[PDB]
């Protein structure tokens, strides 16, 4: 239980992103400049 | 308009303890059969508050301007409903904007203007025998007022006059915040009665209404209602007229909270992460019911 | 199978040109401030006329910005000169900023 | 900051469905799934919660102030059940959930 909560919990944090939300990312940013905030969102998901 | 009125001897300052008492929503989001960990503005869990008897009864009145700092918690409790108001701001005077904010048995309103209050604030009425009622025409609060920037009226949200006498003391609590150009209140009003006039009970603010006013406030200070009477030249007397009041006040700190939203989405069990070393457990490991062991609460090292 | 959208019905415009062309503009150091809420802005109408030398958007792209919703609008106002245009944007160091 | 939206753009609300997947826009946030009726309500104007996650568990329609709850759609693996290609071709799938 303990590390699935924590897995999931992790989806709240960014990761520095201006964002936690990938709606909000690609809805606020045109996709040439979104990527590079979609980058850390895929790579703080990808390491939790 | 302008109004005086001042007495030489001054009540003594008194502090009293305060309980679980003024905790409120941290954010507009809903939650629900959760406990959730959030760092905010709050008044400490158990603090010594500053409990003042602002009105004595032979008589003796309270003006005190009380400083400000990030947030400020508020309780009264009385039948004769004294407080009538609030006024904030950097000088309180026409050099500065300042926020004041006035309640009436069927409107309240708020404003922002460079307001010369008075040194001794409060609004008077008293019984028109012309008309046969009550007449509101008072308003010694302040001398004058220019550029009124930012006004708002709203319902009479906690002015019930009840009429009830003996154990069923109500209490009112309030709580002013501001932030980043928002001035954001919120508050309770619910009946309890205790030997004390504050209880021990747990229960949470809701929010009562945000203006996104931008200000730079660290002094404010209570209006108090005065019921004039006609004092015949034979009586040869003035002052003061108005019942017994007092409050309690306290500044609130940066603290983390857990709260625990009930299945209902409301509040009604929180733990201050600093307050005590339990406490530090039960925040740390998310939950009320610690079972026994030795947790690693948190690290501490010695500052330079 | 299908996209729904919401927002109050707020039959009301509040375009900004009343500060926009303001026939007085406040100093630098005092530079003016005004707060825009509860309307509906046409984002389009500033971007759509070649009358702005610059327009740079940070934390949001000016195309989507007609389709989003905030809590309140502060538009500051002031004048300098065209070579300090670059000193107004976050992380930037100068006697202006 | 997750906050009541007081300006808004120029987009018509379409009208609300419930009872099937839909992709959502509700005063800025935006998303997708099923809309229902949800079983209780929040403070007098408090217009939207959350789930154990940042995703939205329900929202307060901004046109007719009325409650609602989401549930992300019908979704979930998909395997299939085969004997092997080299004794036979037919294969029967399974949805996991
Ligand atoms: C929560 O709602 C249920 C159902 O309406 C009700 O029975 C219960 O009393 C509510 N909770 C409280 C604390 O009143
Ligand atoms: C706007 O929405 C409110 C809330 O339902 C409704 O009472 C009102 O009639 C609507 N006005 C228009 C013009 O649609």
């Amino acid at each position: 239980a303990q590390a699935l909560n924590t897995l999931v919990k992790q989806l709240s944090s960014n990761f520095g992103a201006i964002s936690s939300v990938l709606n909000d990312i690609l809805s606020r940013l045109d996709p040439p400049e979104a990527e590079v905030q979609i980058d850390r969102l895929i790579t703080g998901r990808l390491q939790s | 308009q302008c109004v005086n009125l001042t007495t030489r001897t001054q009540l003594p300052p008194a502090y009293t303890n305060s309980f679980t008492r003024g905790v409120y929503y941290p954010d507009k989001v809903f939650r629900s059969s959760v406990l959730h960990s959030t760092q905010d503005l709050f008044l400490p869990f158990f603090s010594n508050v500053t409990w003042f008897h602002a009105i004595h009864v032979t008589k003796r009145f309270d003006n005190p301007v009380l400083p400000f700092n990030d947030g400020v918690y508020f309780a009264s409790t009385e039948k004769s409903n004294i407080i009538r108001g609030w006024i904030f701001g950097t000088t309180l005077d026409s050099k500065t904007q300042s926020l004041l904010i006035v309640n009436n048995a069927t409107n309240v309103v708020i404003k922002v203007c460079e307001f010369q209050f008075c040194n001794d604030p409060f609004l008077g009425v008293y019984y028109h025998k012309n008309n046969k009622s009550w007449m509101e025409s008072e308003f010694r609060v302040y001398s004058s007022a220019n550029n009124c920037t930012f006004e708002y009226v709203s319902q009479p949200f906690l002015m019930d006059l009840e009429g009830k006498q003996g154990n069923f003391k109500n209490l009112r609590e309030f709580v002013f915040k501001n932030i980043d150009g928002y001035f954001k209140i919120y508050s309770k009003h619910t009946p309890i009665n205790l030997v004390r006039d504050l209880p021990q009970g747990f229960s949470a603010l809701e929010p009562l209404v945000d203006l996104p006013i931008g200000i730079n406030i660290t002094r404010f200070q209570t209006l108090l209602a005065l019921h004039r009477s006609y004092l015949t030249p034979g009586d040869s007397s003035s002052g003061w007229t108005a019942g017994a009041a007092a409050y309690y006040v306290g500044y609130l700190q940066p603290r983390t909270f857990l709260l625990k939203y009930n299945e209902n989405g409301t509040i009604t069990d929180a733990v201050d992460c600093a307050l005590d070393p339990l406490s530090e457990t039960k925040c740390t490991l998310k939950s009320f019911t610690v079972e026994k062991g030795i947790y690693q609460t948190s690290n501490f090292r010695v500052q330079p | 199978t299908e996209s729904i959208v919401r927002f109050p019905n707020i039959t009301n415009l509040c375009p900004f040109g009343e500060v926009f062309n303001a026939t007085r503009f406040a100093s630098v150091y005092a530079w003016n401030r005004k707060r825009i809420s509860n309307c509906v802005a046409d984002y389009s109408v500033l971007y759509n006329s070649a009358s702005f030398s610059t327009f740079k958007c940070y934390g949001v792209s000016p195309t989507k910005l007609n389709d989003l919703c905030f809590t309140n609008v502060y538009a500051d106002s002031f004048v300098i000169r065209g070579d300090e245009v670059r000193q107004i944007a976050p992380g930037q160091t100068g006697k202006i900023a | 900051l997750h906050a009541p939206a007081t300006v808004c753009g120029p987009k018509k609300s379409t009208n609300l469905v419930k009872n099937k997947c839909v992709n959502f826009n509700f005063n800025g946030l935006t998303g997708t799934g099923v809309l229902t009726e949800s079983n209780k309500k929040f403070l007098p104007f408090q217009q939207f919660g959350r789930d154990i996650a940042d995703t939205t568990d329900a929202v307060r329609d901004p046109q007719t102030l009325e409650i609602l709850d989401i549930t992300p759609c019908s979704f979930g693996g998909v395997s299939v059940i085969t004997p092997g290609t080299n004794t036979s071709n037919q294969v029967a799938v399974l949805y996991q959930d």
